[PDB]
């Protein structure tokens, strides 16, 4: 199990891990790389749908929604974890009142 | 019509009974911002109530030199960039002959006759009319 | 989609009391997207609001919508279908019976 921590719990060696990783997930022109992986999700869009023009790839408003999304972090995760990574991708409570965006980003 | 609409039209208020509350408030807008800007003075009128002989010198000169640091400058008041349109647009003019006009015989300058016909309406919107 | 909360009057006033706004949601979208429309209708909770302004949830009110784009543009009412009241009754609630029989000729 590649565990998903809470943002705001992670240890710094565990977010120094995330970064090193994510930078060297950004630094990939290969598929298995950052901009690929984003690519997926909006704008280019390569797939097409009914009416035969370019339509976005990713799934709204149908009930296949959630379940696309499912499978975008999972291929999001292991595009991470191709560079270690050793945690998976962190989501953050916003159920839970803010003050500013999390620290991780700010 | 605000600043998010699709279909906009021209801000300032002309051809209406406003238009001298408008264009007071839009020179205190300016006024304001040379007065921050280090302005010991308001904003400097030249009266068309007199009758003309040339336009003002800072005005009309394109450079300036600071009598007091002796540095020759372009004169900021001879003309004005057009930021979106491109660097390189400025503001341009041309002068009518029809401002340097002098009192004849019993003849008076067309500004002089025009300014107390307006100053002469006892009604705001006869007045702002005119005006 | 900000959720105002109008209570009638009876004129040709248009004074319509939808000061009080009762909710607000938010749709994703852009140029290219996959044309798509809700097998179900989105329910917003507005129970509260309407207890707080001292009138029954059962008796007559309406419900309008403010659509501002992403662009801050504010957007004609008539982009989105107009908004309904749902009325759920505490079960098991039984409505009025029916008046009694004809006297006498239906
Ligand atoms: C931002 O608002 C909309 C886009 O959301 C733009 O206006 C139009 O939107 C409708 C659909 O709601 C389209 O049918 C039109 O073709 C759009 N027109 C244009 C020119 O884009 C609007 O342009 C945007 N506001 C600004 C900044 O102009
Ligand atoms: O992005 Cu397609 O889902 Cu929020
Ligand atoms: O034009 Cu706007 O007023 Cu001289």
């Amino acid at each position: 199990n590649l565990i998903r921590k809470n943002v705001d719990t992670l240890t710094p060696d565990e977010i120094l891990n995330l970064q090193v990783s994510l930078r060297a997930m950004q630094d990939d022109e290969g598929a298995s790389g950052y901009q690929a992986i984003s690519a997926y999700h909006g704008e280019p869009a390569d797939c097409k749908a009914a009416d035969g023009s370019t339509i976005v790839c990713c799934l709204h408003g149908m009930p296949t929604f959630p379940m696309w999304h499912r499978l975008y972090l999972v291929q999001f995760e292991q595009a991470l974890v191709a560079h270690g990574s050793t945690l998976g991708i962190p989501y953050w409570d916003w159920t839970k009142p803010m003050t500013q965006l999390p620290e991780l980003v700010q | 019509p605000n600043p998010t609409a699709k279909h906009r039209h021209a801000c300032c208020l002309h051809g209406m009974a406003t238009f001298p509350q408008w264009h007071r408030l839009y020179v205190v807008q300016f006024e304001h911002s040379l007065n921050r800007h280090g302005a010991i003075v308001g904003v400097p009128y030249w009266d068309w109530t007199y009758p003309m002989t040339e336009v003002p010198g800072l005005l009309t000169s394109e450079k300036y030199t600071d009598p007091f640091t002796g540095i020759e400058t372009f004169n900021p008041f001879n003309h004005g960039h057009i930021s979106f349109i491109s660097p390189e647009t400025m503001t341009t003019r041309e002068v009518s002959e029809h401002l340097f006009e002098q009192p004849a015989l019993g003849k008076q300058t067309w500004l002089f006759n025009n300014i107390i016909l307006a100053l002469e309406q006892t009604d705001y919107c006869d007045f702002e009319v005119q005006f | 989609v900000r959720i105002k909360l109008c209570i009638p009057t009876e004129d040709k006033r248009q004074s319509d009391n939808c000061d009080n706004d009762a909710g607000q949601f938010f749709i994703l979208g852009g140029t290219n997207e996959m044309p798509w429309n809700f097998a179900f209708p989105y329910l917003h909770e507005i129970t509260d609001t309407v207890l707080s302004l001292g009138l029954a949830l059962d008796s007559n009110y309406y419900v309008t919508a403010e659509v501002t784009a992403i662009n801050g543009t504010l957007m004609p009412t008539q982009t989105i279908p107009r908004p309904i009241v749902t009325y759920i009754p505490p079960q098991g609630f039984k409505d009025v019976n029916m008046v009694n029989m004809d006297t006498s000729s239906l």
